[PDB]
């Protein structure tokens, strides 16, 4: 149909290539962000069911853009490699010219700008990745959560999920989290993200990856034994 | 053609003293858009009646193709002739009629 | 376990024998229609049965030669004569005749052709629909009034302008536009007869039998005064040629041709309006579309926002609705689409309310029905 | 189990009792032959020499003559003599004519054709409701359109809404679509007509359109009804090509049914069940809602659905209580309900090769490997890139 | 093809009469119209009575 | 291969002979069966062989529906095919449609073959009785699973699938042995050698070896074979199979 | 669905899964088998040759194996034509990096950059994806011996052992079954030869049908020594493993 | 194609027709101009309570004396917004003069009044056809408060009140007569809320609607969610009396 054109504006008002991007986000891993008062917890699936895989050199889904800016993603791994690279360069650009450390909010916009640009320029596909960019603003200790979409726009939610079986996760996020009050403690906040991920992973120590990002360049990924500890405690409740 | 394939069978036709059934690919391909499957069955039956018989099919280069198009209605009969020929040949072993003889440009 | 297996085995035999026993029940009792006093009729009937004047073999005059040359339907020709006394002036080319089995003489002239009777079953008289409850405020609704009503009500103005009276309108629109609905409404209001012809039904063919029916029906119309002949679905048969195909066909060219020539050139008409229902003009042979057959064509235009609030209201009246319900808001959210799509939305809103166990449909119900229909059409 | 036994006991004393009653009751000595019967009888033999060559009544002229066409190309201007009222006869009726001299000796026909009998398949639905392991949510969409006006007319009447016309079943085979069709049929106990759409594809001249008309007549006569036009798409969007004589037929049949589905107005008392694989990637020929109303897409079975289906099957098996049910369904991706049905059948077959009469604890974990591998090959889903 | 009434049996013959009539009572200009239904340039050209109308067309001109 | 014989035995013979035993001991009844594997294995033969001993009426039913003209078109009388087979229990309908034909229509959904076939498949459960007992097995045969008519590909009612490999050297020894016994026995009993040394590719291949070895005795005007003849016969048959099949390729990779 | 759209990279399939990428898989698999086994004491690269003619000199062609630099070697499977652009760029890029930092290229870097051109051709430019898969065998001191694979799509995944091109599944079922976790370098050669003889038409696995190299950390004084074995040393070791 | 090289048989251009639909489906935005300020209201169309509504904004300060709300396509709108900001800033640098609203409407529309890939005595930077309208409100000294309806289609039209988006046909019908020039800034705010209340199915609160004004005095001033909320309360109150 109109899938062969981008320039052609379409009376449907909807260019099919754009629709098809969404199909692509769905297929990918589930990646979730839930934020406290002092933390972003990012719980994400990393598949590891692959036989004869040396896990050490296989890239973790989470990639440090900046020293305090992180990215998780759902959608095609190849296409996603371009966003990570543009975004890294721009990170260091920011410091080189403003001196100021990376404004996260600029960065959210910069990234979306690329998925937008390519919607207008024929002969350049719109990317079929949606991302989570999360960070902490210069001179600030309030957590910051953003999602980008392949529609070439951006938005902030109090907590959000993307990728396979996101429908299932969204019910959890409505009932156990609230915009009004995020779980004040870091600890509360991490335990709920583990329970959400369990709904679609259905038991895995390394299939669940938790990276907690705190203010002031504090990045630490939870220990496999500690992750295992969240699971067992939760699993006792399930039969009660 | 010019390698006298047909010519060989003209030779054998005299000497057999016995039936010779000389048919062409034209007969098999559609004549009512449905005639073709029936037409396969009749040559094999007719051979049994007047056995010994030499079954000779001159053209089959166009009846036998790897692929087909079922969107044309007329083509569907081409497809069906090919498949029934494979089936009948297995039920035609251990007969007085010689097992199907055919002539082609290529193998 | 095992002694209760054999309880199943017994059960099955029984059920089968009862079903055969139905035939025995029906019995041998024979009785036929003709109650109260039409079995006393049968007593008269007996002597007249033995009597002879029935049947008469039916044939058809093909030429009167001052005796008559009759042609029977088995196809066999005879020269015959008058029976008791059959006036010359009664027997005409095409007139049926009653002739005796084997003494072959005319008794009664019989009205021409048996084919009108067959086709008069299809014909339906002046359907009635009220123009006010006709949904939309469509422009189309108005141009129908010009074609049909105004030449019948006041033929004077048309003469004075020295235009030809409009007589042909071609209706086409997506399905659910209301082509059938508006034609029935203007049949009623103008107070003119109506002839239902359905062209999809034509199948009686002997190379040009379909052409006989069509000439007779159109001619029936001329005889009639203030009438409409509505040929329905002429998308195929008297619509598209099937010549295009490999082996092809032309029984449809016979039917098509006949209609074109009745329309084209001199030929009297008794205020015959020609209505043509095609789903698409594309399917319609271009021969018909281009002018000198049907005078006017209107492309149906899907109802305006004012017309879409208007159809919804018609439905909402039939419904039990909430007070202060925003008809206009529901309509705006809804696509610009047929009166049909809108009929469906009111149907599903009703049902979700019933399921939810409510007798009065909320605004909220119609927000749900809308979401349902958009998705449907799209996905396909 | 037990519930079924309780019923057997009653059913076998009902039949017995009836059968015995029947002798007397039908007659065997009762032999009505009193004045009213005797009249009918005497007359009927006299008037009717046989065989009797049927006609079709084309028109009446009021003078107790009619014009009929016999099967012979010559038609016959006949007397009406005896029996059937003049009023009762309306044009288009099929009629009995007497062979010596053609006269209207009655009617007993009503345009009886064998085609109507063939179609007529009210006969015992194999499904009762909720024998099926399907989900409450899918069946309670079909039920809402079809059942709910017949059982509770109060709500529809009060709202004032019209009763819906038709549904479309489409899936996904192995969602038990035709099972669903005969679940619905049982509950309504409506005259359940069935016709398959390929009988309306023929080279024979004009026969398709004739068949289409029959269907509307049949349903109306035997109303309330459900008309299963099964593989509606055979006539419609689905093909049989036009370089096979199809440049005549297929057009005429498609149009004809289309025209009668809208009609002068929707009947609103003939329910339809329209089967088709899906009309998502096929062309749509089922012409907009309001004549087909609610359209039903059956979900591909998720993990909770197949639990319910699975419970039926495990009942007969012995040594599947130790086997953990939950883990067999989870491990497999979400797939057809047909694939769980396939698995049960393979499972038993496989136990026999091991030599165990019914499944072993081991046999069930093994069963899953053979069925999953076969089915994933048959139907391959896009690989994540 | 319009003067073909019902069957192409009784009508193929009707047409042979129509040709005969039309030539006779000259001078005349016979206006024969649309030729498309009897044209049939195809190989599936009918050998039925449709051939007869068509042939008598060649005869008139010759 | 007898691998194969046990696998097919379970599936057809037991539910036909006694549905009542099968049903109870297992659960459900098996459906249609699809035989896949290369041409020239002798899949057809298997289908004939089961029908022989069971006493199923092997009705060979041509893929065509226009070869049937007797009571009308066999497309329109789909229903007559069902009704009559049911009466004619036990039966094997060998519905030969290889599905190599219609390369376009695999991925399509159009075509006359697709139309007729899908209604046919639906008819078996709407009329009923083949559901109750599968005394009439609808044996399909095809080269692969991936070339099927689109109606049969998707779920429906096909379930059992039997895979046939081209022979192994063990299986090859068996086929070769028994034809040689009937004919003239290989002297020095090096029919075992011939199978050990090489694999053919089909049991069709193997019957070709049988014919040729025997033709070599005919040229001498002898009526008995020896090992010397099989060693010539094998090299000729088998090598010819390779030179006709390789020519299609140019020089890619 | 019906109308398969794929003219350009930018134009999406309805499915959303670009058909040009799909066709790329077919192509990779067209070529014969190549196999990389990473061992704790070397990497072993062993493959059956594409070529098969004896007229054509199989011996001098190590079509599969080219070295890009002193530590890094790649095994190639797919489209020969397309492939030739990428092998050449990769060598120059490696030497560009050595210019800049005067250190050998890290294995991980070298793959990620090449993968990114492969994406580049779908992201922009009608230009077909260059449908080729390499198995990279490299060493760096960041992670030791490293093995990678690259998808035509333009993404990479590490592996303990992998197979590419034809009959990937069969070779894969065998490798995992008899896998020895530690893996000795001697062992890897034996294990590789066993897998190739079963997937290779000649079951005697002739030398002239074999390409072989071993990269060894088990080379004196703890260092990385790449050695391309010629057809004459393949033959000597064939008789050592006993398949012949 | 159906580009702009193709001239419609109609006398139109196909892309131009295609642009209108995107505005029709767009967000509902209302502006009513007085001679005491212009008040613009929008629906922020809140959809979930996990969505942060405050963050999201469809009323954006473009320049000191000008703000814009957007209706059409969300994608196009990025580019459109960046164009506008730039256009204003260039003139301020270049002549250091406050611009008219009129001058701004034109300049934004300058990129708009060309479509295609072909250019013949001009540059191209476009690669499509854009389909996004704005309400461009402001103040200039010369003609006071002005409201424009900037179109991606024909020449810009000045308006005294305008409503666009999906609530448009109703909203606009109400406006023709409810508009007057005698309104106060306080009368006018409540009138904007009133129309908004009717055409939005869900009930009116400050978490899904936001009000803003341009009065020269306070510049482009975004209303406090407290300031918005009270007037909603006031709205319900007068309707009870009424
Ligand atoms: N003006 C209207 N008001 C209300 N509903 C309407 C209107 N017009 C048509 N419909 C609805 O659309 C459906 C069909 O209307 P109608 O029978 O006149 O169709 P049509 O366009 O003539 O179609 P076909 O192509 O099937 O011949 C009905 O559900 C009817 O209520
Ligand atoms: N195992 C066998 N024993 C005896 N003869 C055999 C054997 N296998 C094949 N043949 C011979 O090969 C002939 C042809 O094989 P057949 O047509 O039965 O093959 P199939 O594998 O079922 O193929 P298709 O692809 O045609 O359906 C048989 O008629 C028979 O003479
Ligand atoms: N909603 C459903 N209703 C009924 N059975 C279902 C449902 N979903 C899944 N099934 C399962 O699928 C099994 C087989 O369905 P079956 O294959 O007869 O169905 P169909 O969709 O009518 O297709 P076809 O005629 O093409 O085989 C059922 O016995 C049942 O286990
Ligand atoms: N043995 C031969 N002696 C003479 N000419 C021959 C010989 N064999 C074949 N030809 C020539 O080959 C040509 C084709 O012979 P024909 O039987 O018609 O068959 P085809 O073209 O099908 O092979 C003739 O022109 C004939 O002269
Ligand atoms: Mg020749
Ligand atoms: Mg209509
Ligand atoms: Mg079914
Ligand atoms: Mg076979």
């Amino acid at each position: 149909g109109y899938d062969r054109a981008l320039s052609i504006f379409s009376p449907d008002g909807h260019i099919f290539q754009v629709e098809y991007a969404l199909e692509a986000v769905k297929r990918g891993t589930c990646a979730v962000g839930v934020k406290g008062k002092n933390c972003v917890v990012l719980g994400c699936e990393r598949r590891s069911t692959l036989k004869l895989q040396d896990t050490r050199i296989t890239p973790s889904k989470v990639s440090k853009i900046d020293s305090h800016v992180v990215l998780s993603f759902s959608g095609l791994n190849a296409d996603s490699r371009i966003l990570i690279e543009k975004a890294r360069v721009e990170a260091q650009s920011h410091r080189l010219t403003l001196e100021d450390p990376v404004t996260v909010e600029y960065l959210t916009r910069y990234v979306a700008g690329v998925q937008q640009r390519y919607t207008q320029s024929g002969g350049v596909r719109p990317f079929g990745v949606s991302t989570l960019i999360a960070g902490f603003d210069p001179r600030d200790d309030e957590p910051k959560l953003y999602q980008t979409e392949p529609s070439g726009i951006y938005s902030s939610w109090s907590a959000q999920t993307i990728g396979r079986n996101s429908k299932t996760v969204r019910e959890f996020l409505e009932k156990n989290y609230d915009r009004k009050e995020p779980p004040a403690t870091v600890e509360e906040c991490v335990k709920l993200t583990v329970r959400s991920l369990l709904e679609v992973v259905q038991t895995g120590a390394k299939n669940i990856e938790i990276t907690v990002v705190k203010p002031d360049s504090d990045i630490v990924a939870l220990s496999s034994e500690e992750i295992n500890q969240y699971v067992t405690q939760i699993e006792q409740e399930k039969q009660e | 053609p010019g390698t006298g394939k047909t010519m060989l069978v003209k030779a054998v036709a005299n000497s057999t003293k016995a039936a010779f059934i000389r048919v062409n690919g034209s007969e098999f391909v559609h004549k009512y858009l449905g005639e073709g499957p029936r037409m396969v069955r009749d040559v094999f039956r007719l051979a049994r009646e007047n056995a010994p018989s030499i079954i000779f099919i001159d053209e089959v280069d166009s009846i036998a193709t790897k692929r087909f198009d079922a969107q044309t209605g007329s083509d569907r009969e081409v497809q069906r002739i090919l498949i029934e020929l494979l089936t009948q040949m297995d039920g035609f072993d251990q007969s007085t009629n010689v097992k199907v003889i055919m002539a082609t440009n290529r193998a | 376990a095992a002694p209760y297996a054999a309880k199943l085995k017994q059960t099955e035999n029984d059920l089968k024998d009862i079903e055969a026993r139905i035939k025995e029940k029906a019995g041998v009792k024979e009785s036929d229609t003709g109650l109260a006093p039409s079995h006393l009729w049968d007593i008269m009937g007996d002597r007249q049965r033995l009597g002879e004047e029935h049947p008469l073999q039916v044939a058809r005059c093909t030429k009167i030669i001052k005796k008559y040359v009759i042609n029977l339907k088995q196809i066999a020709k005879f020269v015959v004569g008058l029976g008791e006394r059959v006036s010359p002036t009664d027997i005409e080319e095409g007139m049926r005749v009653g002739v005796d089995r084997s003494k072959y003489n005319i008794e009664l002239p019989l009205p021409p052709r048996i084919d009108p009777s067959v086709t008069m079953m299809t014909v339906e008289e002046k359907p009635d629909v009220t123009y006010s409850d006709v949904g939309g405020c469509k422009d189309q609704i108005e141009k129908l009034r010009e074609v049909v009503e105004l030449p019948l009500l006041s033929p004077e103005r048309f003469a004075t302008l020295g235009i030809d009276p409009p007589k042909g309108i071609l209706l086409y629109g997506p399905p659910g536009t209301g082509k059938t609905l508006c034609a029935r409404a203007v049949a009623n209001r103008t107070d003119a007869t109506f002839i239902r012809v359905i062209g999809s039904e034509l199948v009686q063919k002997y190379v040009g039998e379909g052409a006989r029916m069509v000439r007779e029906l159109f001619e029936m119309a001329r005889t009639k005064k203030a009438c409409i002949i509505f040929f329905d679905e002429i998308d195929a048969v008297g619509g598209a040629r099937f010549d295009d195909g490999a082996g092809g066909d032309n029984e449809v060219q016979r039917t098509m041709l006949e209609l074109i020539t009745q329309l084209d050139g001199f030929d009297p008409r008794g205020n015959i309006k020609v209505m043509f229902a095609t789903n698409r003009p594309n399917t319609l042979d271009p021969a018909l579309l281009r002018p000198g057959r049907i005078d006017r064509k209107v492309e149906f235009s899907l109802p305006d926002l004012e017309g879409r609030a208007n159809i919804f209201r018609i439905h909402s009246k039939s419904m039990s609705v909430e007070r202060g319900i925003r008809w206009e808001l529901i309509s705006r959210l809804c696509p610009n689409s047929t009166g049909a799509e809108l009929r469906s939305v009111c149907t599903e809103a009703g049902m979700f309310a019933i399921r939810a166990r409510r007798k009065v449909a909320t605004e909220k119900d119609f927000l749900k029905a809308v979401d349902k229909v958009i998705s449907g059409y799209k996905k396909f | 189990t037990r519930c079924k036994l309780k019923l057997l006991r009653m059913e076998r004393i009902k039949d017995h009792l009836l059968l015995e009653e029947e002798f007397v009751s039908n007659s065997e000595i009762l032999k009505p032959f009193e004045k009213k019967q005797e009249e009918e009888k005497k007359q009927l033999e006299e008037i009717r020499g046989n065989p009797l060559s049927i006609g079709t009544l084309e028109e009446i002229i009021d003078d107790d003559h009619a014009i009929v066409t016999s099967p012979t190309m010559p038609d016959y201007y006949v007397s009406i003599l005896s029996f059937v009222d003049k009023e009762l006869l309306e044009p288009g009726c099929s009629v009995l004519l007497h062979h010596k001299t053609m006269s209207i000796v009655g009617v007993l026909q009503d345009d009886a054709d064998p085609m109507v009998s063939v179609m007529k398949m009210d006969k015992s639905p194999t499904e009762s409701y909720s024998d099926i392991g399907g989900l409450e949510s899918q069946i309670q969409e079909i039920k809402e359109s079809v059942e709910l006006p017949l059982t509770h007319p109060e709500l529809y009447e009060e709202m004032g809404i019209k009763p819906p016309k038709g549904v479309i079943l489409y899936g996904a085979p192995g969602t038990g679509k035709t099972l669903l069709a005969k679940a619905v049929a049982n509950q309504t106990s409506a005259t359940f007509l069935r016709i398959v759409g390929s009988e309306l594809i023929q080279k024979y001249l004009g026969d398709g359109p004739r068949l289409c008309r029959q269907i509307f007549k049949v349903a109306g006569e035997n109303a309330p009804s459900i008309v299963f036009i099964d593989e509606i798409d055979a006539i419609g969007t689905k093909r049989y090509d036009s370089n096979s004589g199809g440049e005549r037929e297929i057009q005429r049949t498609m149009l004809e049914l289309l025209n009668q589905l809208d009609g002068f107005d929707d009947r609103g008392d003939v329910k339809v069940i329209m089967a088709t694989n899906k009309i998502e990637t096929l062309d749509p020929a089922l012409i907009r809602p309001g004549r087909i109303d609610r359209k039903i897409l059956f979900e591909n079975p998720d993990l909770s659905t197949k639990k319910k289906i699975l419970g039926i099957h495990t009942s007969k098996m012995n040594l599947s209580e130790d086997v953990n049910l939950e883990t067999l369904v989870t491990t497999k991706d979400d797939l057809s309900g047909a694939d769980i049905q396939a698995m049960c059948t393979e499972a038993g077959l496989l136990a026999l090769r091991e030599r165990r009469m019914q499944v072993t604890a081991e046999d069930f974990k093994q069963a899953k490997e053979r069925v999953m591998k076969n089915k994933v090959e048959e139907n391959l889903e896009g690989l994540y890139l | 093809p319009q003067l073909v009434q019902m069957y192409i049996g009784e009508g193929a013959k009707l047409v042979r009469d129509a040709f005969a009539l039309a030539k006779e009572k000259a001078p005349t200009i016979i206006f024969i119209d649309e030729l498309d239904a009897i044209g049939t340039k195809r190989f599936d050209s009918e050998k039925s009575g449709d051939r007869e109308v068509q042939r008598t067309m060649l005869e008139l001109l010759n | 291969l007898t691998k194969q014989i046990k696998e097919i035995k379970e599936v057809i013979e037991l539910p036909v002979k006694h549905p009542e035993l099968f049903e109870s001991l297992g659960i459900a009844q098996p459906k249609g069966v699809i035989l896949y594997g290369p041409p020239g294995t002798g899949k057809t033969l298997l289908a004939r062989a089961v029908a022989h001993h069971t006493d199923c009426k092997f009705i060979r039913v041509s893929g065509a529906e226009l070869v049937q003209k007797y009571i009308g078109e066999g497309s329109r009388m789909v229903r007559e095919l069902f009704v009559m087979a049911r009466e004619h229990a036990p039966s094997i309908i060998f519905m030969d449609e290889i599905d190599s034909i219609g390369s376009t229509r695999v991925e399509g959904s159009g075509g006359g073959d697709s139309e007729v076939q899908r209604t046919m498949l639906e008819l078996l459960n709407q009329l009923d009785g083949f559901e109750t007992s599968k005394n009439i097995k609808i044996i399909m045969a095809t080269n692969r699973l991936d070339i099927l008519d689109p109606a049969l590909l998707r779920p429906g009612r096909i379930d059992r699938k039997i895979e046939f490999p081209p022979p192994s050297v063990a299986a090859r020894a068996e086929i070769l042995r028994i034809h040689s016994r009937k004919m003239n026995l290989t002297r020095g009993i090096n029919l075992r050698k011939v199978a050990e040394k090489m694999n053919g590719c089909s049991g069709a291949d193997v019957k070709g070896v049988c014919t040729e070895a025997g033709m070599y005795a005919l040229r001498e005007r002898r009526i008995h074979v020896t090992q010397e003849d099989f060693e010539l016969a094998v090299g000729k048959v088998m090598n010819k199979n390779q030179e006709t099949a390789i020519s299609v390729a140019k020089l890619f990779k | 669905g019906s109308r398969r759209y794929d003219s350009r990279t930018t134009i999406f399939s309805p499915e959303g899964r670009l058909y040009q990428v799909e066709y790329a898989l077919e192509s990779i698999s067209h070529a014969g088998t190549a196999i990389g086994i990473m061992a704790s004491d070397g990497i072993v690269l062993a493959a059956e040759r594409k070529v098969t003619s004896t007229l054509l000199e199989q011996d001098t062609s190590t079509e599969k194996l080219y070295k890009l630099n002193d530590k890094i070697a790649v095994a190639v499977a797919g489209l020969t034509a397309d492939a030739e652009i990428l092998i050449n760029t990769a060598r120059i890029h490696a030497q560009n990096y050595l210019k800049t930092y005067n250190e050998d290229i890290p294995v991980e870097i070298l793959v990620r950059r090449l993968s990114d051109i492969k994406q580049g051709y779908t992201q922009h430019g009608g230009l077909r994806p260059f449908g080729v898969s390499f198995i990279y065998a490299g060493y760096d001191d960041r992670y030791g011996y490293q093995l990678y694979t690259s998808n035509p799509s333009g993404n990479y995944t590490g592996w303990k052992a992998i197979s590419v091109g034809a009959n990937t599944s069969a070779a894969q079922t065998l490798l995992q079954m008899d896998y020895k976790d530690d893996m000795k370098v001697d062992d890897a050669i034996e294990l590789a030869l066993k897998t190739l003889s079963k997937t290779t038409d000649s079951s005697a696995l002739t030398y002239d049908r074999l390409e072989f190299a071993t990269i060894r950390k088990g080379a004196n004084d703890g260092e990385v020594y790449q050695k391309i074995f010629k057809p004459q040393e393949i033959k000597d070791i064939l008789v050592k493993t006993g398949i012949t | 194609d159906r580009g702009v090289s193709t001239f419609s048989p109609e006398g139109r251009l196909f892309q131009v027709e295609y642009s209108l639909e995107a505005i029709k489906l767009g967000s509902t935005a209302i502006g009513i101009a007085t001679k005491e300020g212009v008040v613009l209201g929008v629906e922020k169309r809140a959809t979930s309570p996990l969505l942060e509504s405050d963050s999201i904004e469809k009323i954006v300060e473009i320049d000191r004396h000008i703000g814009c709300a957007m209706s059409g396509l969300t994608a196009d709108a990025r580019s459109m917004i960046e164009h506008a900001r730039t256009a204003a800033v260039t003139h301020n640098l270049y002549y250091d003069e406050d611009i008219n609203v009129e001058s701004l409407t034109q300049s934004v529309c300058d990129l708009a009044l060309r479509f295609g890939e072909g250019a013949s005595g001009e540059e191209r930077l476009m690669s499509r056809p854009f389909g996004v309208a704005l309400l461009i409100a402001g103040h200039d000294a010369d003609d006071g408060y002005q409201l424009f309806h900037a179109e991606p289609s024909g020449t810009f039209y000045r308006y005294n009140a305008k409503a666009i988006g999906s609530g448009s046909e109703g909203a606009q019908a109400e406006l023709l007569n409810e508009w007057h020039s005698s309104l106060t800034l306080k009368e006018a705010e409540l009138l904007v809320l009133k129309i908004l209340k009717q055409v939005m199915e869900e009930k009116l609160d400050e978490n899904n609607a936001q009000l803003s004004c341009i009065t020269k005095q306070d510049g482009f001033k975004i209303y406090d969610n407290e300031k918005t909320a009270e007037l909603i309360k006031e709205l319900k109150e007068k309707e009870a009396a009424e």
